[PDB]
């Protein structure tokens, strides 16, 4: 029912680098972020006055 | 001669580090580094047909040579947990001219090495192939009047009435030629029977017949006599040419100076004194030092 704090999303990606120390590799992690649009937790409607 | 998997030898000439003629590689491995000598010193191994070869990599006159006719006891240590990779140890215990040496080879890089089965794999071979390069006496050689070849043999010729001329009444018997090996056996009590393999047999000639074998591994003196002359030489040529084609690449049937003093199994101890009977115990055990005694010994 109500309304998120921020319309933001967060996708984040955990990956493992093979190397020569490590055989399994380090690990590592990238983020991106993306704005979802406002028209899906709103409509409009009769604005009022006071 | 053949010595590579008969003895273990430390620092060894860069000519005999190479393969033998009869020998042949199997495996090999890099960054195998050599533990019960404390020196650190990174190396490779090497498993080939009848020893196993580790040598330092950097100073590849640091290396050490260890027989499979030497081996007692080859196990494997997988350990050392997450911390790294899974680093693979490899636990060879050996005895050769009486004195026990351990040898402990551990794979640097951490994933686990293929080289450690392999090694006991063909281990396994050449002790189960021993029929190709050793004397056997009044073994089971014979199944019914036919003799039982082994893996890489072919049987070229059987000569009758062939006597054995190191006994008196068990004698008149058969001899079977082979690419391996001559074997001799009565036809009465067909478990009265030799098998030298052509790889200890040193000298065939006639004195009526004499199969003088290796002094490195028994000499003797084996004589048999043969009724027609013909095929008494026909047989003495047959063998020595037999000889000296397998002289030449020998089969082996396997299917597929004071650095030693470091790698002591037991640890400062290289002799055993002479084992003598203990009355307290009841059984044979090794004789006592001068001071200590049983009970001496057995409390802590």
């Amino acid at each position: 029912s109500y309304s998120p704090p921020e319309l933001e999303g967060n996708a984040v990606v955990s990956y493992s680098r093979p190397t020569e120390r490590n055989p399994d590799g380090i690990p590592r992690v990238s983020q991106c972020k993306f704005r979802l649009p406002l028209k899906l937790v709103c409509l409009p409607g009769q604005p009022s006055k006071t | 001669a053949l010595w590579e998997d008969r003895d273990v030898r430390f620092d060894v000439s860069s000519q005999q580090m190479k393969t033998r003629p009869g020998e042949v590689l199997i495996d090999c491995l890099d960054s195998v580094e050599d533990t019960k000598g404390n020196n650190g010193d990174r190396g490779r191994l090497l498993v080939t047909n009848l020893r196993i070869v580790w040598h330092s990599l950097a100073l590849p006159r640091v290396n050490l040579s260890i027989g499979y006719n030497c081996i007692l006891n080859i196990t494997t240590r997988t350990a050392n947990s997450k911390l790294r990779g899974q680093t693979e140890a490899l636990y060879v215990l050996t005895k050769c001219n009486s004195t026990r040496f351990e040898f402990i080879f551990t794979n640097l890089v951490p994933g686990s090495p293929r080289l450690y089965t392999s090694l006991i794999a063909v281990h396994r071979a050449y002790e189960t192939s021993k029929m190709y390069r050793d004397f056997k006496l009044r073994s089971a050689l014979i199944q019914n009047k036919q003799l039982r070849l082994l893996p890489q043999e072919n049987v070229y010729n059987k000569i009758n009435g062939v006597w054995n001329l190191s006994s008196d009444q068990g004698n008149l018997g058969t001899f079977f030629i082979t690419n391996v090996r001559i074997v001799w056996h009565a036809n009465m009590n067909d478990s009265f029977n030799v098998s030298i393999p052509y790889l200890q047999i040193r000298s065939v000639k006639i004195r009526a017949l004499v199969i003088e074998s290796s002094q490195q591994s028994g000499g003797y003196v084996l004589g048999f006599k043969i009724d027609p002359v013909e095929k008494l030489q026909e047989s003495v040529k047959e063998i020595n040419s037999l000889h000296k084609v397998y002289s030449a690449n020998p089969i082996f049937g396997v299917d597929y100076t004071d650095a030693f003093v470091a790698y002591f199994a037991d640890g400062n101890k290289q002799q055993d004194r002479e084992p003598v009977f203990s009355e307290e115990l009841g059984l044979a055990i090794e004789k006592l030092k001068d001071g200590f005694t049983l009970q001496g010994l057995w409390e802590v």
